[PDB]
């Protein structure tokens, strides 16, 4: 608050922003993030998660 | 109601916390898994993945507690439990982690309960437990959700939360950045 | 009166991600680098 | 920190406008009785 | 370009006024109508209506000048204006009756010119005019609008005004309580 | 700001604000405004406009 991941990835075009309480930073897209982003973050102990908008509670009885 | 079990999948959650009074939340593809099954009795009490090791195990937990106070809105009762958790979201990361606990405990005891409860009880309800309903609409609901608290009581305050889905274009996608 | 720095822009979220994803930075951009009065 | 009474509700107003007409009271609903903080 | 003539009907609008970034306006049924004919030279100019007798007629009225503005963003000229109008959108009263008067003679302007420029083009002059997209926006996108005001240039300030359409429900009514 | 006549239609369930600047108050709805509070009004001086939402700009050529 702010992030440092945050601000790098917006002034490089991403809409980035701190999911929450963070530490964590969220990007939105319709492209996926370039590796050399992401590899560079995981490097320094970031782990990368690409995810999608999920569903509502399932519930299943057994 | 001994050996009915069942199986909840909870989504995580993401919400850009701001100045405004409405939030959005928007329910992300990693999941905590709760199995519940209708034992005999007593409470059995296991957690794998994420906070594995971690946390007591007992009725001190948030799930069980989750899935305590479902049984009593379902108004319903079981003679014991056997709950294991499955966790993939990550922990105190802004990833709804608790949030989603919360939703699939009331959701669980809704299943055993044979689903009396409304959507917006279920919201309710789970938002209650962190106090707001940022993150629990949004793994209620699934998709991206926009919630508020209204201070309208008689018998104030009584937060009661409200949240309502919108419908995000297919091709949108979330990447999140976990410091470990 | 007040200014300020961070706002809020739900608003814009909601549009960019129900039909505009190009407006996905926009509402995100929770910090001005001009105070809003 | 700050407190306030005057909140901005277009975000209700857009799913009111779009959705939901049963919203359009809350989507009004610019002062609160209780403080927002 | 003599004798050249367009009609231009221009919604007005509302919109809530608060301390959000992010405003919403909405276009309503009540009309001005300018018509703007291309004469051998000169300047004149009528208003009906809401002003009638009001407003000095000639190069001083808001339409005028957003004519001529519109005529120079088309990269036009003519050799002079004949200006009238009709106004049934009450004045002052907080139904968006200036930034109709500026977005009808943009609108005009273009019209005159064979339609050379874009939507976001007419919203960013006209909103100019008031310095604000509010009113404007919604006058020229019709239905409701969000817009905003980024401070983005070099250059600096420069105001960049954004607007995005939004579609209303059909059943979604206005009722305006308009005080003498 | 805060005009009496939104208040006394808010207090009876009615989506009404100021509009712009003011001094109109204006209702939203999915069902008219009964004509008792139309015409209450009316006697007090105020103009009433029942509205629908409107296209964009329209310009034609003669």
């Amino acid at each position: 608050l702010t992030s440092e991941w945050v601000n790098r990835l917006r002034n490089r075009g991403y809409a980035a922003y701190l999911s929450g309480a963070g530490p964590t930073a969220m990007v939105l897209s319709t492209e996926p993030i370039p590796d050399k982003v992401l590899e560079d973050a995981r490097e320094s102990g970031i782990k990368v998660l690409e995810l999608e908008v999920a569903g509502p509670v399932k519930v299943e009885v057994n | 109601n001994v050996g009915r079990k069942v199986t909840v999948t909870v989504p995580g959650s993401s919400a850009n916390l701001g100045p405004g009074f409405d939030t959005l939340g928007l329910a992300l593809s990693v999941y905590d898994t709760v199995e519940v099954e209708i034992i005999p009795s007593g409470l059995e009490v296991e957690v794998f993945g994420e906070g594995q090791g971690e946390v007591p195990l007992d009725g001190s937990h948030l799930v069980v507690k989750a899935i305590r106070a479902g049984l009593k809105a379902a108004d319903a009762e079981v003679p014991g439990l056997r709950v294991v958790c499955h966790n993939n979201i990550p922990q105190s990361r802004g990833l709804g982690s608790s949030a989603a606990a919360a939703v699939a405990g009331v959701a669980a005891a809704n299943g055993l309960a044979d689903f009396p409860l409304t959507q917006e009880q279920i919201v309710q309800l789970s938002s209650a437990f962190e106090g707001h309903p940022d993150n629990a609409a949004a793994s209620v609901l699934g998709g991206a959700v926009v919630s508020w608290t209204n201070l309208s009581i008689d018998g104030k305050s009584q937060p009661q939360y409200a949240a309502v889905p919108l419908e995000v274009q297919d091709n949108i996608r979330a990447t999140a950045l976990v410091p470990n | 009166i007040d200014a300020r720095f961070n706002v809020s822009r739900v608003a814009v979220m909601i549009v960019a991600l129900q039909q505009r994803p190009d407006l996905l930075w926009e509402g995100t951009r929770d910090r001005l680098h001009q105070p809003y009065r």
